[PDB]
RNA sequence: UAAAAC
RNA sequence: UUGA
RNA sequence: AGCUAGUUGGUGGGGUAAUGGCCCACCAAGGCGACGACGGGUAGCCGGUCUGAGAGGAUGGCCGGCCACAGGGGCACUGAGACACGGGCCCCACUCCUACGGGAGGCAGCAGUUAGGAAUCUUCCGCAAUGGGCGCAAGCCUGACGGAGCGACGCCGCUUGGAGGAAGAAGCCCUUCGGGGUGUAAACUCCUGAACCCGGGACGAAACCCCCGACGAGGGGACUGACGGUACCGGGGUAAUAGCGCCGGCCAACUCCGUGCCAGCAGCCGCGGUAAUACGGAGGGCGCGAGCGUUACCCGGAUUCACUGGGCGUAAAGGGCGUGUAGGCGGCCUGGGGCGUCCCAUGUGAAAGACCACGGCUCAACCGUGGGGGAGCGUGGGAUACGCUCAGGCUAGACG
């Protein structure tokens, strides 16, 4: 099953992930299907978390299953807010 | 039979000017005539005109030269210091508009044959088209 | 889109199968000179409809056999052995190229 | 040593036998049917033909055949049968074959 | 050649023959000495250059120069070959590495020391 | 890193006066004053016509030796200057000149470059109030270069920053002799600098 | 004349 | 005879 | 230089998820090759990487994509998926157990051993983070991974001190024996203060879960750190690693002594046979600096395989001559076509890398974000000068 998860791209002690849509079976830093955001856990800049809400919503609409950490970040960015 | 009339012409010219001829005849063809026009307009030759030798169509090509000169060897400078053939039967050279070259930083020309007629690298560039790079003159 | 090619039927000694000779032209990658290479395709002809000398269109098809992966789309121009000739001859010169014998 | 998931093998051997047995039956009946038809015995040629159809589809319920594999067999069967019959005629029992 | 010609035969690439069949192009090859002769220079030279026949690990047997003032290489001395011909003694195309294995460095060498494997002398 | 050795012998080799000492380089006690000729056992013999190479070399050696930078760092800077848009020669100088260890020298906090270097290392310097002890740190326009408060009261910073009163500061820089802080106004234009060096030769040396 | 050689 |  | 029998095609079957000589009967006699078949050699391919002004040459380690393999050969079973590295069967080679009948095993997983080699590391910490499998969940497994360790192997940053100091110690080296050099270099004077010692001490970690709410949206609460008492902040605080190559020309840097075609140097040209800037040492000097040299290999310079960009009278190079096949090349005018060619739009050209910009670690290396590139190929539309093709015409080529 396809997933919305984090791919490590930073560097030693300098982790920067990419919120990605990749098949579940792929290596993590492998070939993903689409990038839909990024995440700097050490929030080293005012922009430490962006997410293409429209896109995330798209994939969720077709099966994509988020990691419990990706779900958390996707939420923080209002992917699930339905007000 | 000539294997390449266009080169034949550029040479007849190259040769005629190297001995400061006044004119020079070359068997006619629309295409040849077409190149002469470019040649005229750019001011490389004085001009040309249709004539008949032995009853067959030719093209007198009135050449141009600089003025007489000083010191040993008064022979004038050439208006055509250069005239080479690019495309040749059995090795045609075609270029895209972004591929048209610039002869001597512009002080020279390049005659291309495009599907919009025969034109200089500037004209061709302007109309935004490429074609067969015929020759370069400077 | 399924690829379409045009060529000459240079053989039909096969049941429901003709040999189409297709040619192509391209600028030599380093030398520029336009060079002309050519290849033979075994196209499918279920009705023995096409004959030697026929210029036809061939179309990328689903396998009919090992080797056969094309079907005759349509006849572009009837008879003209002038082309078939070149072929037969070029193949006939092969005789005079070994350690045996052939024709000049 | 000892990788407890030898159990997978242990099981494959059972499933193997379970399949091998379902197919052995399918084949035998398929023939039986084809043979009966090949002799004009339409009445029973179909009767048996239906068991075969049923057995095939059941085999496809699980891993045995499953898929278009079944379809293929049912197809080639009713095909051969209907034909061998229409070489004597009279589609009696009109079991599986339609109209 | 005409273009048609270049299109038919094309240009042929220049291949390069090695000067060091130290095999595997390896930077160095280890071997054991056979003889520890001496040779006569050619062209217009004269002296007793110190050479050494060596049976390499690379299944080879070749003569190799022994640079430096003097060595300590007997017959079964373990040596390291490094490649570098010697314009004078045709046949010698490698050098023994003074300072590695059985070939001791050079004594009293105070200048070009890294070559000639000589540790830095203490001074005070 | 860095040279660290007799520096006046470098002036004598390049035959020009380099100020690797600040004071003394002005005093007639300078070595370029005493024996203004190449160091060593031959400094007084007739210098043979230098080869086109020798010239480009010596010239570049001069410029590099002026900033006490390593041929390594010195080259990387030049290659960076080459890539960038604009007269490589100028850009190069602007870059060598944007080195904190140098800017500190330009603002007179230090009397020499070798000294300003140590000031930076020992943290005595600051950039925009944040500490920086990297001589190679690149000062950009707008940055303010000051002195660590904890340092303001230092027997040395006294003289240097005191003797700076009534002293002019390069056009691309502004100095506040009171608050012990200066500001990098803009990249020095080739003409703002007056170095006994012809960059063309340098650009040509790395050309070879 | 340095040597190879006598 | 060699070498320069 | 000729290759081919399942060989090429057909009909009917078999087989698979599915096309197909994939396989099998029967039938035809085909298929392929100088546009290089067949054979031999070598080799995982690519994004890219190194180099180059470019064209090009060389290359495919790390990272990402595809392929193949899992001691060697063959085979199938199970399953959505395998012909299955840590599953199965047989043959082979080997190793181990053997009560001699017979059994057990496969590190091209992490770490480690041994062998081979010029040469390549820790039998480490952790499951905290990311990702994966199973589970409703708690949670369990994870040598994938996140970290630390070793090696200047590479890249980047940094230190071995800063300022003042003699018309200039001693020592050592030259000397016209007057003096010149090492050299402000040293000793000294003052200043700062790497190392080190104390104190504080982190981001990376908010989810899963619990409560409210509807097991959702939303809100609230709790646990959790291997790296690590590390980074970093603050206080105190010592003046404290320098080496390596080179100095005849190319090539930056010169003198004395020693040696006497010797000992030796040497990349090429070459140097040494009594006064050698070329051998060795010393003083001095040049280069570079935690490195500097060497060897090996790639590109460059090499327009020295020349497409860009070469040549063949005497330098290497015109075939002994002709006839002629294939192929390459093709006079003048008109028309159709629109293959080559050119143009517009569009799709594709992953990520990383490369380029530009802004930004995060004090800088940088490194890294994040954003932008711009892009040949090639597919699709639709268009142009028609030149090349091609078709049709007609011409007589200046050719022939009669
Ligand atoms: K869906
Ligand atoms: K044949
Ligand atoms: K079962
Ligand atoms: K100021
Ligand atoms: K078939
Ligand atoms: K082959
Ligand atoms: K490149
Ligand atoms: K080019
Ligand atoms: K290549
Ligand atoms: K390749
Ligand atoms: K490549
Ligand atoms: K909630
Ligand atoms: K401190
Ligand atoms: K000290
Ligand atoms: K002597
Ligand atoms: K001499
Ligand atoms: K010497
Ligand atoms: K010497
Ligand atoms: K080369
Ligand atoms: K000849
Ligand atoms: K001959
Ligand atoms: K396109
Ligand atoms: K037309
Ligand atoms: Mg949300
Ligand atoms: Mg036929
Ligand atoms: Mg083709
Ligand atoms: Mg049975
Ligand atoms: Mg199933
Ligand atoms: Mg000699
Ligand atoms: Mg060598
Ligand atoms: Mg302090
Ligand atoms: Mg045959
Ligand atoms: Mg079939
Ligand atoms: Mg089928
Ligand atoms: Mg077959
Ligand atoms: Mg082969
Ligand atoms: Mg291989
Ligand atoms: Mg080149
Ligand atoms: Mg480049
Ligand atoms: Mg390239
Ligand atoms: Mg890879
Ligand atoms: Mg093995
Ligand atoms: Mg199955
Ligand atoms: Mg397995
Ligand atoms: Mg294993
Ligand atoms: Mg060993
Ligand atoms: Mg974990
Ligand atoms: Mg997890
Ligand atoms: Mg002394
Ligand atoms: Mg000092
Ligand atoms: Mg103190
Ligand atoms: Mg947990
Ligand atoms: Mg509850
Ligand atoms: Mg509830
Ligand atoms: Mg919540
Ligand atoms: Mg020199
Ligand atoms: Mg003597
Ligand atoms: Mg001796
Ligand atoms: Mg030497
Ligand atoms: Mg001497
Ligand atoms: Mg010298
Ligand atoms: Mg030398
Ligand atoms: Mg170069
Ligand atoms: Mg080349
Ligand atoms: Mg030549
Ligand atoms: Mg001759
Ligand atoms: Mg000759
Ligand atoms: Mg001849
Ligand atoms: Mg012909
Ligand atoms: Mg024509
Ligand atoms: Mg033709
Ligand atoms: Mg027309
Ligand atoms: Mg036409
Ligand atoms: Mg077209
Ligand atoms: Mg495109
Ligand atoms: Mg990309
Ligand atoms: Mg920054
Ligand atoms: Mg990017
Ligand atoms: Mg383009
Ligand atoms: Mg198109
Ligand atoms: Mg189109
Ligand atoms: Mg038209
Ligand atoms: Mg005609
Ligand atoms: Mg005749
Ligand atoms: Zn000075």
């Amino acid at each position: 099953m396809v997933k919305i998860r984090l791919a490590r791209f930073g560097s030693k002690h300098n982790p920067h992930y990419r919120i990605v849509v990749t098949d579940a079976r792929r290596k993590r830093d492998g070939k993903y299907i689409e990038k839909i955001g990024y995440y700097d856990p050490r929030k080293t800049t005012p922009d430490w978390l962006k997410v293409d809400v429209e896109r995330a919503r798209y994939w969720l609409s077709v099966g994509a299953q988020p990691t419990d950490t990706a779900r958390r970040l996707l939420r923080q960015a209002g992917v699930f807010r339905q007000e | 039979m000539l294997t390449d009339p266009i080169a034949d012409m550029l040479t007849r010219i190259r040769n005629a000017t190297r001995v400061y001829k006044e004119s020079t005849d070359v068997p006619a063809s629309r295409f040849k005539e077409e190149i002469l026009r470019i040649l005229a307009r750019e001011g490389f030759i004085k001009g040309y005109e249709r004539v008949d030798v032995d009853g067959k169509p030719y093209l007198r090509v009135y050449l141009k030269y600089g003025p007489r000169r000083q010191g040993p060897d008064p022979r004038p400078e050439q208006v055509i210091h250069h005239i080479r053939r690019i495309s040749k039967p059995g090795r045609r050279v075609y270029v895209g508009v972004k591929e048209i070259p610039r002869v001597r930083r512009g002080l020279g020309i390049a005659i291309l044959s495009t599907s919009k007629g025969v034109l200089t690298d500037r004209e061709a560039r302007k109309l935004g088209v490429g074609g067969e790079l015929i020759c370069e003159v400077w | 889109p399924k690829k379409v090619l045009t060529g000459v039927v240079v053989s039909d000694k096969m049941q429901k199968t003709v040999t189409v000779l297709v040619e192509r032209q391209f600028p030599h990658p380093l030398y520029g000179k336009v060079i002309k290479r050519s290849k033979k395709y075994l196209a499918h002809d279920p009705e023995e409809k096409y004959k030697l000398g026929d210029v036809v269109e061939i179309i990328e098809s689903r396998p009919i056999s090992k080797r056969k992966r094309f079907r005759v789309l349509r006849l572009v121009e009837s008879g003209r052995m002038d082309l078939v000739e070149k072929y037969l001859i070029r193949r006939q010169n092969y005789q005079s190229l070994s350690k045996r014998g052939g024709k000049a | 040593r000892n990788l407890s998931a030898l159990k997978r093998h242990r099981q494959s051997l059972k499933r193997r036998l379970r399949n091998k047995a379902k197919k052995s039956a399918i084949k035998t009946l398929s023939k039986k049917a084809v043979q009966l038809a090949q002799e004009g015995k339409a009445e029973e040629a179909l009767k048996i033909m239906r068991k075969a159809e049923s057995l095939i589809d059941k085999a496809a319920k699980g891993s045995t055949l499953h898929k278009n594999a079944a379809a293929r067999r049912k197809s080639r069967l009713m095909r051969k049968v209907r034909q061998l019959l229409e070489a004597a005629g009279a589609p009696l029992i009109g079991g599986g074959l339609s109209a | 050649p005409t273009i048609n010609q270049l299109v038919r035969k094309g240009r042929e690439k220049v291949r390069k023959k090695s000067k060091v069949p130290a095999l595997k192009g390896a930077p160095f090859r280890r071997g054991v000495c056979t003889v520890v002769r001496t040779v006569t220079p050619k062209k217009p030279n004269s002296a007793l250059r110190k050479v050494a026949k060596v049976r390499l690990t690379s299944g080879y047997e070749v003569t190799a120069y022994i640079p430096g003032e003097g060595h300590n290489l007997q017959e079964h001395s373990v040596v390291l070959i490094r490649g570098g011909r010697v314009k004078d003694l045709p046949g010698v195309r490698y050098h023994i590495v003074r300072g590695v294995y059985d070939a001791a460095g050079v004594k009293d060498r105070k200048k070009s020391r890294s070559k000639y494997g000589t540790k830095k002398p203490k001074e005070a | 890193g860095r040279y660290i050795g007799p520096v006046c012998r470098l002036c004598r080799r390049e035959g020009v006066k380099l100020y690797l000492k600040g004071e003394r380089c002005y005093s007639p006690k300078c070595a370029m004053e005493r024996r203004p000729y190449p160091p060593g056992q031959h400094g007084q013999k007739r210098a043979r016509r230098p080869s086109d190479y020798a010239v480009r070399l010596r010239e570049k050696q001069k410029l590099r030796r002026i900033y006490g930078i390593s041929e390594r760092q010195f080259r990387n800077l030049f290659e960076e200057a080459s890539k960038k848009k604009g007269v490589t020669g100028s850009v190069f100088l602007g870059l060598l000149e944007s080195r904190l260890d140098n800017v500190v020298y330009r603002l007179g906090f230090a009397v020499s470059r070798r000294q300003a270097r140590q000031l930076v290392r020992h943290g005595h310097i600051t950039v925009n109030g944040r500490r920086v002890d990297l001589p190679s740190y690149r000062v950009r326009p707008g940055d303010e270069i000051a002195v660590a408060e904890k340092s303001r009261n230092l027997e040395l910073i006294r003289q240097n920053l005191e003797a700076m009163k009534g002293r002019k500061v390069g056009p691309w820089l502004s100095l506040d002799v009171e608050g012990m802080k200066g500001k990098f106004l803009r990249l020095p234009d080739r003409e703002d600098l007056a170095l006994p060096v012809n960059e063309q030769l340098v650009i040509e040396f790395y050309s070879r």
